[PDB]
Formats: C-alpha cells, structure tokens, sequence
DNA sequence: CGTCCTTTCGGAAGAGATTCAGA
DNA sequence: TCTGAATCTCTTCCAGCACACATCAGGACG
RNA sequence: GAUGUGUGCU
C-alpha cells in the first residue's frame, strides 16, 4: 500500500489541513451528565460523535443518517472511532518556539542564524531584545540589545527601524534570512579560510542550509503559528472508581497552554500595557514547551505529586515510549504462562500443556470444530458449551491439538533458542511439563522459572513454527558448530554407572551371546551391571558407498556397555559405548551420531539415550551420604606443617631478616601449596579408594564415591567443589580483591568458624552482587549489537571479491590458543591455497572448506589460508552467501535471505552473562627460528643484537608450520640465531625489563658531541660507585643553555673523522634524551653493541567487550607514525614536545605534539614506518584502521574480543564478530570530489559511494577517493540511512529533529522498520515477499 | 505423523521455500477442494502437504504448473 | 494463565496485561530477535498484526479460524497510527508516501 | 453545589563556551 | 593579538516478567 | 488508563 515514509516540518497550512476544526475553550468534558463541550479539548463536533453513529444531541440514531451533519450541534454522523484520527488546532496569539529545534543541542534555530543558544533563549523568553533590518544605522542584522541598551537606541535612532523580542522577532529574522546567497557566502568563506574549526563549523552550517534548500522547507516553520492537538480517543479521560475522572497529562498540558492563549488574545483585544502582554507571552512560550517536550527546560512543571507530568516528547522516547513498548514489542493473544516441571516421559518434540490452558488458548478452534460437526448451531452455543466444559470438547480439543505446534518461550530470550515450537500433549495439571533436553538451550531449571504458550495461528504460522522453530530441528547452535541437545547431570550419571566396571561381579567369567543376553541375565539378578564378560555383538559399518556391512566379533565387555548396545543406532562403531561414559563422552557419541547417520537417528538416539540413563539412574540409586565426603587423614599433618612454617616465617620477621611484603608473599605461597598438598592428597583417596578382592588377592579400581561418581562424569561437580567439601576452602580474598595470609583451613562437611565463615561471604556476596549488576550490563549490550546490526541478510549468492582476511592459528607465546582448523573451518576460501609442493594448486578458490579440507591442509601442513571474511564483502545493502560460509547450525551453506546480523548479535550477547564485571624467552618446543623484520648486528660477545622493536620470534616446528611467537625488545642479546636448531627448554633471548640501552652497532672511539658539564650534563656522581656518571638533565630541571644544545654521542675513527653507517651517507650521530646516563668516560674504546647511554623508566570482562564494540578511545593511547621515514624532534618542548617524521622522497608535512609522560620507544636517529608504535599502550581502533588498513582493524576486533571469551571458556565463532565489525565500519569520509557530488567533508554511507564510483567507472568520468570510517555500535545505529531504526533505538528527539529538518526519507529496507510498520520482515519467508515486491516496481 | 521435516528441506532445498510451498499446498487442501495426493492417517493439512513434498510429488513448479492446467481448463470451460 | 481473546487497551488497541485483567503475554522486543533469527517472517507478523494492534485484521482472523480457515488479511498495528498522530501532534509532518 | 483559577555515592560522546599562549 | 588544543556544563541510558498499594484539581468564593 | 512506590521471581 505505501513504500516509503517521508518526515519533515510543518507549515502552519498543513497544521490546519490536518485539523477538523479549532479548539477555543480549555474545558473537558461538563463534569455533568456526561458529554464533551462546544469547543473544547473533547468535543464532537470538531473531532467526532461519542456515540457510534449517533449524533450528540440525539436527533439521530441510525445507520440510514450516515452523512449528513447535524444542525443543532454540528456532529456528524459516523463511526466513533473517528475521534482517534481527526485532530483540531490552537491559533496561537502570538508565535511560539518549537522546543525541540531551540535546545536539541545542536540547536537548528541557533545555527541556521549563527546566533549563540544563550542569546536566542534570551530573546525568545522576553529578557532582551534583537535587532531586524538595522538599515542605515550602527546596529546589524544579529545584534542583541538589552532594556537600557533598547532605550538608549530609541533615544538616538528611534526611526521607523525596529528591534523585538520574543519568537516573533526570531521568525522575522528566520524569514528575512534567504537561503541561497547565504551558502554562497559561507562556501566562498570556506573556501578562503584556513581555520580547521572554522572549517568544521562552517561545512556543518552549509550541511544544513543545503538540506534547507534541497527539502521542501522553510527556515521560518520552525516557529509554530498553529499548534495542533491530538485526537481525544489518544488522550483519554478514562473513568476512575466514583464520579471523578482519571487525570492525563497531555489534557492538563493542553488546558495550560490554552489557559495562556486566551488570556494573551484577551489582553491584545484589550490594548493591556507592553509589560503584562509581554509576561503573559512568556508564560505562553513556556506552555508551549512544557507541552511539547516537558523538562528540557530548566524546571519541569508538575501536575500533581510533585512528579513532572507525561508530555507529548514523553511518549514517543524512552523505554516506556511508543517504539520500544507499543511497536518492537507487544502484549499478544492466544498465549499463556504457567510454571515449568519435568516430564521425562516426553519425546523431543513433545511439551505438556495443562488441559485447563489448551482449552483457553484453541478456544475459536473449538468453536470452528463445535459449529462444523453439528454439535452446536450458533457461536453462544459453542461458547457455552465450552464455559461448561462439557465431556465432548475434550475430544474437540484433543483433535484441534493433534498436529498444531505451540511457541514455548522463557522470559531472558537471549539467543534465539530460547523460542521453540512443540507438539502440545494434553496433562491433567496446571504446569507446563518440558522436555529435559531441551532445558540446557532454554537455560531452564525447574526451581520455579515460568514459560509463556504462543499459538501459531495462520497455516504459514504453523509450518514455520514446525520446520523452523521445532526443537527437533534445533540440535546444533547457531553461535558455534557446538551441538545443544546434549545430556546433563542425571541421563550421564545413569550412563556413567551403567558403563562401568567392577573388579568383581555375580557373574564375570561368562561369555554372553548378545545384548539381549546381557540385559536378561542384568534383570534376572544372575549378573551385575559392572560385569567384565565377552559379548558377542555385531556392528554395521557404512565405509561401502552408503551402504552398512555388519561385522560379528566376542568383544570383552561389561554387562552395562552390552546393555546399551540395544539402543545405539546401526553405523556407529562399538567403540563409542565400550568405555565409561561421561559427560562428554556421550555428547560425543551424539556428535558422531548426527554426522555419520543424520538427523533423524540423532533425534531418536536422543530420546532413547534420556530414558535409559534415567532408569539406569534410578535403579543405581546413586544417593549422596555424609560418610562420602572423605577427609585425608594427611589433612591434619599438611596443616600443621604450614602452621609451622608460618610460625617460622613470623620469627623471621621479628628478627628483621624479611621486609612486611615478602612476608606476606611466603606466607601466602605456604599455605597455597599446603592447599594444593590437600587437595591431592584428597582426591587420591576419592579416585583410588575401593580396594576389592579380585578372586585372587586383592587389587585397586577407580571408586565408587558417589559424590566422586557425579564429579568424574561431569553429571554435577567439578574439581574446585569436591575440594571445598572434602580437602580444605582456601584463602579467600577481601572484597578489595586483597588474599587474607590466613585462609580458611576448614571445610563444609566438618564446620566453619563464626569467623572463617564471615570471612567467606565477602567473595560469596561479590559474586553475587556482581551476577545482579551483570545482567542489566549484558542487557544493554546484546539490544545494542541487534540495532547496529540487524539488518544484515544474505542477499546475494556470490559477489566474486577476491579479497579477504589471512586466517593463521592464534599464538600467545605459549600453547596454541586456537588451530586453524576451527578458525578456517566451513568458510569459503579467497585464493587457492598452494600446498608445499610449491607451484602447484591445493584447493580451488570458491570451495567450502568443509571437515574433509581441513583435514588435508592439516596433513599438507599449512598455516595460512586466505579466506572470504564478511566485512569484505562487495555487496550493497546485504551479505553474498559465499562472503559468510556455513550456517553453523545447518550442515550447508548459508541460505539466501536469512538474518545473520540478528544472529551474530544473539550469538556474542549471549554469553555476556558468564563474562565477569569487576624477562628472557624460554623456546618451550623443538624447531628451527626465526626472526621478523631483521635488524641487528653481532657484539663483540659473539651473539647478536636487535636494532628494531617490531620483531617477532617464531619457533618453527620441522614440518614449517610456525609453533611458538614471542615479542623481541630493543637492545636484546640473542642466545641463538636464525635457521638454527634449537633445543627445547633454553633461553634465546635475554634483556632487562628496566634499563633501556641506546646500543651501537660497531666500533669505535667516543666523543661526547656537545656535552659539557653545566651545561647538559649535571654533576650527579653515582656514589655507590663512584664513577662519574654523565647524566643530561631532564627539560625542567636543566638550565636554559642546554635546551637549545642537543648532546649527541657521535662514534669516531682513530683519526677522529666521521665514521659511515653502513647502506646510507650519514654518520653515526646518536642523540641522546633526558635521563640517559652515561657509565663510558670520554676517550674510552667502545664495543659493538654497548650501552653507551641507559634510561630507566587491562580489564578483560563485560566492560572490554562493550569497549571494544563501540570502539571507545583508551586513556594511554599508543601513538603511532602516521607516516614513513626518518624521525626527529622540532621545537624544544613547545608545552608538548613535537615529533617531525620526514619521508624519503615525498614532502614532510606531518608533525605531531606528545606529551613528556609517555617515553618514546623511537630514539632521533631511526627511520619508522607508518603503524609503527612511536609510544606504548593499548591502541585505539581508529588509527589501526587509517593506518594498518581495515582488515587489520577487524583482525584486531575479532583477536580482542576472542580472547575476553576464550578466558572464560565461551565458544563464539568469528564470522559473527566480523559481521558486527562490518556493521561497524558504513560511513566514509571523503577525501577529493571529483565527478562524483559529494560534499568534501561530507560523512556519507560506504554503499553509496561504491555504487556511485562503480557507475562512473563504467562512464569516462573518474571517481571519489574516500577514508574509511569507524563508529561504535552505538553511533553506527544512530547515524544509519533509515530515521525509523535510529528513533526506535535511542535518542528518539534528537533522530526526529535531524529527520525533520533535513526532510529525511525511510525506505523500509531492514527488519526493524518493517516489524515497527507492521509488514514482513526481509528476512526469511519475508525475503521472497520483498524479491517479489521490488521486482514489481 | 510427522516429526523431522528434514527429507523435506532435501527435496525443496531452502527450508524457506519449503514453508512457503508447503502452505501453498496446505491452503489448496484446506480452503479449496483439493483432495491429498497421499493416503493421510488423520493427520493435518500441513503435515500432509509436508509429507506430499517428502514423497515428490510436489514442489514449487509441480505446484505452478498444476495451477496453470486447472486456471487453463476453467477458462475452457467457460466459453 | 491463558487468553484467546479478551479486552483491548484503550489509546493503543492492544491485549490488557497481568491475570487479574484477562491480559496476554507480552511478545517482547527480545523475542522479536528470536523469531527474525529463525526467519520466521510470518509467525511475527502474525504475532505483531493480528493477535495485537491491528483492529481490522483481527476480527477477521477469528472469523476465519471459526470458519475452517486458517489465513489472516494483515493491516497496520493501531498502535503505529497512534505514533503518527502523536508525532504530528508536534510540530512534525510525518506520512506514507507510494 | 456552580464555577473560576494558579536537591546532592555515575560514565561516556558531544556540543557549546572559555581560556591560553603563541605569532 | 586571532587562533587550535585543553577544560567546562549539559544530554542519555542503564535486561526482562507477573502483583500489592496510592493518586489521580481542589480551594474557595459565590 | 497513566504514573509512582515496594516486594518477589527469573
Ligand atoms: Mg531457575
Ligand atoms: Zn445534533
Ligand atoms: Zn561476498
């Protein structure tokens, strides 16, 4: 029906065009028998009939009268629900501002005039006065006036030249301005200044005087003549419990402001002196901007409570807006909510709904069944019939409900499993029974969290809900190739004990004949479930083309793991049960399931393998005893050892042999090996404590410890728990985050202290409070990862980019943090990777690097593969589906038209509430090394000496593959070199953390080149030596005569000459900063590559995340060189000292001031490069992307933000990182226009300058030249093409003022537009609607 | 009876074409006259529609085409 | 709880909330992202039409389940005509182009 | 009844607004 | 003595869901 | 019906 939405100003014509009449009188409704007034806020005949076609003086009353107004009254008669679309209007008496283009800061008012906000308030509020048409006199165009200045004009020039006040006074001088010759006047002044801030400040004000003139506006709408009034049934007076009415803000708003207009229009008609007409115009203007946007002046009026009253601006933002409670999200019918039990009984895609909710939620499905089979004639018979419940809607139902699948959605929908679709099974209750394996992808326990029931309506409803939104086909993650039906906590506990063995048994040397063997002599009592017998049991085998051989082998066994045979499908080996199955054992033998035999069998297998660990479970009767806690009888010697050495350690620090903090540190390191000789001790005596007579002598096996059973299987336990119940609790720390020296030396299954457990709450309740302020931080996160990067859809199939990112394993220094080949693994490669037969064509360069490709990189060794990244994709308004790679959650490309921005934000935002709130080189491995950007030089030692801080160490395995990376400092003494075989545990490079050498590099005799003592060089002797120490001064503390002098160290011949650096003409002049001190004395011999001058010198939780997202700058930003070449120093610390770089061949425009704080890694006489550290500290991710270009920028993005989630053990694969990173990086700024009709520094979409370049390079005309941009993702939403997502998002006044003025336009292209509007989203079945839709028009 | 609608997303291979035709199909069987080209064990017209695109014999061209004939021989019948 | 249908909001024509009034279950705007993720296009414009603001197609769709139909003729939420009319209600000019 | 009337346990971008200190 | 960089005020937002109570112009002159 | 307060559950 409509494509587009168009927002802009109002002109006083289009105001009253609007209008069904005018609104005169400030009365609602008689307070009388009720019914609205002549001309006032509630009126009928301005805005409609209260009654459905009845006029209101009752005159008439029928259909057959639909049109004709009525004569009495004025009412027409027609529907009631006009009264919610038919607005009036208020003739104002005298003009008023409109709030939100006066303070929306920037303000439009203020700006179209270059007039400051202060001087535009004051005028509009009647403090002062401003000057229009000055004519022939010493007072311009925007010159403001006060009372006495106004007087002392009218007193020397009070001609028929005029100065006014008040909004009337701003609209003449918004129309007496002409928009044209002013944007000719300021184009011709940017072009002729040179003032950077002017230059901004201009380009903005042209920005907006071109929107001016593009968009049907005029400067002069802003002051509003007419203001209109919302209909009455959108402000309604609802009846309170009496005969008073309920108040509304917006009435008493409009009841103010009308109050005011008539009093000023009585007091006009009145010819009232200038000073009562002017307060009452003020008190207009204030009434005007309480009702428009209430509290953006400086004190909000109050109704009643003194609590500021709800204004028309009010609701429209905000949380409690229009947007994000009545249009993103609504209250819904047909759905329920009830409290979630067990239900094990269920299959996968069965829930249990109560009969007495099914029966509320299929009400008009059992009226369509009771009016169709003749048991009812009419709707209240069916109506009735089901009030009363009779004994045949239960079988009415029961077929309504057959194969009808109901939404079952938990509160926190942080990913999008948290909405899935079941098959309802009617139960006698009022609990909504959900199956157990489907709680691990909701989040669900059973200690009281509730579910909501949603009923999918229509038949396209139906069949999403069941072949999208089914929990059958839900059994992989979207966040990762993880599976999410995986058994927990009692179906792998019945599995752990069925699948385990005893050293002794009712039967153990029989020799079965088959599973069913097993389990009939198991149910007889004539074996135990533990035995050790041989099974003879066959297993199918597809290694044929899809075809299953079964091969018959005696296989030695237990009871149990035969048992279980009779449930694992055929196709998986028998080596997959022969074990004791923990946790992940059989998450594994489900993994493997889906992959070799499908779906399917996986959903079957799921279910069968949940019933046989629940009996299993039960018959075990693993119960948890006080007995079964194990304290080591060793507990008490350990902590009397560390007593004693604490007392030990005390006599020492009495003594004064150790300082406060090394005592501290030794007391701490005791008793935590104390801790950790406990906790061995402990878990020996859990792990190997059964000792059973073998029928021999007697023999050990792992234990039966039922609280050691339900930790080894990862069904309820872990290490640390096991500890603090049978080993000891530890130190704890105080809430500062400082470990008390004397931990908690007990444990729970024999007491705490009053004190030891006081002690224990300080980090019992921070992990609490931190797990409540968490939440509300995660929130925020994933609503704003959706709104950056919702609209994102696989659109096209193949944008042919031979661009993309060089995806290499992760390495910190240590183990690999992260391989290739979960890195590379289901993306489609960028180029053809070359095996190290090299020249020849590993892999095609389109291909889907599946499992069967990873393996054979593996086995070719490879360690770099160029793959197609997201945020290189050349699509416009969309993502190609080979520029993203596998869907994750199905085993296939990703579909054409599927949102994965919503995805990737699910995906990332999900996990934020694990997420916390609050030297030498040791090669570890055996290889060859090598060395990155090779700059160094051999010592007289023998070893070798690096001359650049960019290096990288690399411990190469012998197939090439690089293993190990360690960061190299300046001025390090290698202990091997490059291409040499090292042995694994030596040092190869030492240096010291403090002590910063200015090294050489050969030979030589040295003169101090400008230094004398007094003048650089102060007289600071080192006493403890006694040496002469040539210490230069820092810039403060030394004299006036050594800032202009530049000490320098210039290395000389025998002669005295000039020695040559080698590959350059210039000597070696080597200039030295503040606090560098000198130990050589002058006429000394030097060496190559000594120390001829020495100066001595975060968080990773929710927050780094949400700062790495919206890209904020750090305090200590790295400085970087923004250009190649050699570096020096300028004027001699102008406030900041300013760093020159000066290129080899180009010009040398750059310089940058830094401050003495930070110390400079470079030194005078090196030549940098561009993205060179010129400081150190975390870098911002605006100079990486301007500089290192935007694939460094992501890589560095994904590398962050991977390492916060890894330290947690979050899997999140990188494709929804790199989608958010693309979402990230939109706008562009613009370097030189060209052909092109951009604006110069115009921030304008990347898209549409590629599509515009693209089509002048297909003419002869030649394009733009722009520089990438970066924005958070909270400033990327706001600054999107579409004013409906920025409004809906945040900053709903401050979008709409900008949308307005520049007369904005919507395309309804994204998924959030067209959910607000009400049509299809373009997303799923939606994206076929929309290709069908525009290719329409 | 149906459960996994996987054989399903195999022959029409989108699973959002699959809806799409699957309630094509639904709607001719329910508002229309269409009888099912499977022998259904009572089950819905969804799950049948899903089970006809299992068994093949429908997709979307198999839809549009047996459109066209009945839209051709209705226009025939009319004179 | 449940709820077919019931009462509807006054200024937004909305299902009423909480057990007391016979209110439905709020489809927040966290399961909106749920359902655009699956690509389920039709559930949610069913969920945010017809069950919900959209005053016309709502009475049809119950008209046509009670009448062996399952298929809704969707409009516009009632709640985005009340947003229009409460944002020309400032000084604003907002409308639909075609 | 009828009817008229008038403080204060926040953290980032960003937009005025001033200063400064330099030529 | 006009100008770019460093401080100075003011804007916005801070996860979702039910359920109890209280207050809704009322003071006062005619 | 709108707001506020408070409790509680996730
Ligand atoms: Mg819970
Ligand atoms: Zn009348
Ligand atoms: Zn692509």
């Amino acid at each position: 029906e409509f494509d587009a939405i168009k927002i802009a100003l109002a002109s006083p014509d289009m105001i009253r065009s609007w209008s069904f009449g005018e609104v005169k009188k400030p009365e609602t409704i008689n307070y009388r028998t009720f019914k609205p007034e002549r001309d006032g806020l509630f009126c009928a005949r301005i805005f409609g009939p209260v009654k459905d076609y009845e006029c209101l003086c009752g005159k008439y009353k029928r259909l057959k009268h639909r049109g004709v107004i009525c004569e009495k009254c004025g009412v027409e008669v027609t529907q009631t629900k006009v009264r919610r679309e038919r607005m009036g209007h208020i003739e104002l008496a005298s003009p008023t501002a409109h709030i939100w283009f006066l303070k929306s800061l920037p303000s439009r008012i203020g700006l179209l005039l270059d007039m400051p906000l202060r001087d535009i308030e004051r005028v509009l509020y009647f403090e002062s006065y401003v000057v229009i048409e000055g004519g022939m006199t010493n007072l311009e165009r925007q010159q403001i006036l006060t009372e006495e200045q106004y007087l002392d004009a009218l007193e020397e020039f009070g001609d028929e030249f005029d100065a006014k006040m008040g909004a009337e006074a701003i609209q003449a001088l918004l129309k007496s301005m002409d928009l044209e010759q002013e944007c000719e006047q300021l184009r011709e002044e940017l072009n002729e200044t040179n003032s950077e801030t002017k230059r901004k400040k201009l380009t903005k004000r042209i920005k907006l005087l071109e929107a001016f003139v593009q968009s049907g506006n005029k400067p002069e709408w802003m002051i509003l003549t007419v203001l209109p009034v919302l209909p009455p049934d959108l402000r309604p007076l609802v009846p309170l419990d009496g005969g008073r009415f309920a108040t509304s803000d917006l009435n008493d708003l409009y009841r103010r402001v009308i109050n005011r207009n008539n009093r000023l229009k009585r007091l006009l008609d009145l010819a009232a002196p200038d000073i009562i007409v002017r307060n009452e115009k003020r008190m207009l203007q204030e009434a005007v901007d309480a009702l428009l946007d209430n509290g953006r002046r400086g004190r909000a009026i109050t109704g009643s409570n003194k609590r500021p009253l709800k204004s028309l601006a009010d609701m429209i933002k905000g949380k409690q807006g229009r947007f994000r409670q009545n249009l993103l999200g609504k209250r819904v019918d047909y759905s329920g909510r009830s409290v979630i039990t067990v239900g094990p009984y269920l299959r996968l895609h069965q829930c249990g709904l109560p009969k007495k909710m099914a029966l509320e939620l299929f009400k008009p499905f059992i009226y369509g069944k009771l009016e169709l089979r003749g048991l009812a004639t009419t709707i209240k018979a069916a109506k009735k019939m089901v009030e009363r419940e009779e004994a045949v809607v239960w079988d009415i139902l029961d077929e309504v409900i057959r194969e009808h699948p109901v939404l079952l959605n938990r509160a926190p929908t942080l990913h999008r499993l948290g909405i899935q679709a079941f098959e309802p099974v009617l139960i006698e209750g009022k609990a909504i029974q959900l199956h157990p394996l489907v709680c691990a992808a909701y989040n669900a326990d059973f200690d009281g969290d509730q579910m909501a029931v949603h009923v999918p309506l229509t038949l396209e409803a139906q069949l999403e809900a069941r072949a999208l939104m089914m929990s059958t086909n839900n059994i992989l993650s979207p966040a990762n190739g993880e599976p999410i039906i995986v058994p927990s906590q009692d179906v792998v506990l019945g599995l752990y004990y069925m699948t385990r063995d005893c050293v002794n048994a009712k039967g153990e040397g029989m020799v079965l004949t088959g599973p069913k063997e097993a389990e009939r002599l198991y149910r007889s009592g004539l074996a135990s479930l533990h035995a050790r017998v041989k099974v003879r049991i066959t297993e199918y085998e597809k290694d044929a083309n899809g075809e299953l051989v079964a091969k018959t082998s005696l296989k030695d066994t237990t009871v149990g793991r035969a048992i279980l045979w009779m449930i694992v499908p055929k196709g998986l080996p028998y080596s997959i049960v022969n074990q004791a199955l923990g946790k992940k054992a059989i998450s594994k033998m489900l993994n493997t399931c889906y992959r070799i035999l499908g779906l399917k069998p996986t959903v079957i297998f799921a279910d069968q393998i949940m019933y046989t660990g629940f009996a299993y479970a039960a018959r075990s009767g693993a119960s948890v005893g006080i007995d079964d806690m194990v304290i080591p009888e060793k507990k008490h010697e350990i902590i009397s050892e560390a007593e004693a050495e604490v007392a030990e350690i005390q006599e020492q620090f009495q003594s004064g042999l150790v300082t406060a903090g090394e005592r501290y540190n030794k007391v701490i390191d005791i008793w935590a090996a104390a801790n950790d000789r406990v906790s061995k001790a402990m878990m020996d005596n859990l792990q190997t404590e059964t000792v059973i007579n073998r029928d021999g002598q007697e023999e050990k096996q792992v234990s039966f410890n039922s609280i050691y059973m339900m930790a080894d299987s990862g069904a309820r336990g872990s290490a640390a728990q096991i500890r603090q119940l049978a080993g000891m609790r530890g130190l704890m720390a105080k809430p500062d985050g400082s470990i008390i020296e004397t931990p908690i030396t007990a444990n729970f299954r024999e007491g705490l202290n009053v004190l030891q457990y006081f002690i224990s709450t300080h980090g019992a309740r921070k992990g609490l409070a931190d797990t409540a302020l968490k939440t509300a931080n995660s929130g925020y996160l994933t609503r704003r990862l959706v709104d950056v990067a919702q609209d994102l859809v696989v659109t096209e199939d193949d944008c042919g980019t031979h661009e993309g990112i060089m995806m290499t394993p992760v390495i910190e220094g240590g183990d690999v943090k992260e391989p290739l080949r979960d890195r590379v693994l289901g993306r489609v490669t960028a180029e053809d990777v070359l095996k190290p037969g090299t020249a020849d064509i590993l892999v095609p360069r389109n291909t889907l690097l599946h499992e069967q490709w990873c393996d054979l990189l593996e086995e070719n060794s490879v360690d770099a593969v160029k793959v197609r990244s997201v945020v290189s994709c050349d699509t416009d308004f969309g993502v190609c589906a080979h520029c993203y790679g596998r869907d994750l959650a199905r085993g296939h490309i990703i579909n054409k038209g599927e949102a994965i921005g919503v995805i990737a934000a699910q995906s990332i935002g999900e996990p934020g509430t694990q997420l916390t709130m609050r030297s030498s080189i040791q090669v570890k491995n055996k290889g060859s090394i090598k060395l990155s950007n090779v700059k160094s030089v051999v010592n007289s030692s023998g070893k070798l000496v690096i001359t650049s801080r960019n290096t990288e160490l690399k411990l190469i395995d012998e197939f090439g593959r690089t293993k190990e990376s360690y960061k190299v400092p300046y001025g390090a003494v290698l202990a091997k070199g490059d291409g040499e075989q090292v042995a694994g545990g030596e040092t190869v490079a030492n240096w010291d953390p403090h002590t910063m050498p200015v090294i050489t590099e050969v030979s030589g005799f040295v003169r101090f080149t400008d230094m004398i003592d007094g003048q650089t060089i102060t007289r600071q002797t080192d006493e403890l030596t006694g040496l002469s120490s040539l210490v230069v001064l820092d810039s403060a503390e030394r004299t006036a005569g050594g800032k202009d002098l530049r000490p320098a160290l210039k290395i000389v011949d025998a002669q005295g000459n000039d020695v040559l650096i080698p590959g350059t003409d210039m000597p070696a002049q080597y200039f030295l900063p503040g606090k560098a001190i000198v130990q050589l004395e002058d006429g000394v011999q030097i060496s190559s590559g000594d120390t001829l001058a020495r100066i001595p010198q975060i968080t990773g939780g929710l927050p780094r995340v949400a700062d790495l997202f919206e890209a904020r700058r750090p305090k200590e930003p790295a400085i970087l060189a923004e250009i190649s070449g050699i570096v020096s120093f300028g004027k001699e610390t102008k406030g900041k000292r300013r760093l020159v770089i000066t290129p080899v061949d180009g010009s040398d425009p750059y310089e940058e001031m830094i401050p003495k704080w930070r110390q400079l890694n470079v030194f005078e006489g090196e030549r940098v490069e561009r993205g060179d550290v010129i400081s150190d500290g975390p870098e911002a991710p605006h100079d990486i992307l301007r500089l290192r270009g935007v694939h460094a920028v992501t890589r560095y993005i994904v590398n962050e933000v991977q390492d916060v989630y890894r330290l947690q053990g979050v899997k999140i694969n990188d494709k929804h990182i790199e989608v958010i990173v693309r979402q990230m990086l939109r706008k562009a700024t613009i370097v030189n226009a060209g052909s092109s009709d951009f604006l110069e520094g115009e921030q304008v979409e990347y898209s549409r300058v590629k599509i515009a370049n693209r089509e002048l390079e297909a003419n002869g005309k030649v394009g733009a030249t722009y520089s990438r941009d970066l924005l958070g993702i909270t400033k990327a939403s706001l600054a999107t093409e579409s004013f409906i997502s920025a409004a809906s998002f945040q900053e709903t006044t401050r979008v709409l003022t900008e949308a307005a003025v520049a007369g904005k336009r919507d395309e309804l292209r994204g998924l959030k537009e067209n959910v607000i509007v009400g049509r299809l989203i373009p997303a799923g079945t939606g994206y076929a609607y929309h290709q069908d839709r525009m290719r329409r028009r | 009876a149906r459960v996994t609608v996987q054989d399903a997303v195999e022959k029409i291979g989108n699973r959002f074409d699959l809806v799409l035709v699957a309630a094509r199909r639904a709607r001719q069987m329910q508002v229309g006259g269409k009888d099912p080209l499977v022998p259904e064990e009572n089950d819905k017209t969804t799950v049948i529609a899903l089970r006809e695109i299992e068994e093949g014999l429908i997709n979307n061209q198999i839809l549009d085409v047996r459109e066209r004939q009945e839209q051709q021989e209705q226009e025939a019948a009319e004179l | 709880h449940a709820r077919s249908t019931g009462s509807y909001s006054l200024v937004t024509q909305q299902p009423l909330g909480g057990k007391a009034q016979f209110g439905g279950q709020r489809f927040g705007e966290m399961e909106v992202w749920a359902l655009e993720a699956y690509g389920a296009a039709y559930t949610l414009q069913e969920m945010l039409t017809v069950k919900s603001d959209d005053v016309n197609g709502r009475t049809k769709m119950y008209k046509n389940i009670v009448d062996g139909n399952h298929q809704m003729e969707p409009g516009m939420p009632e709640s985005f005509n009340v947003l229009l009319k409460e944002i020309r209600s400032l000084g604003i000019n907002i409308e639909l182009e075609d």
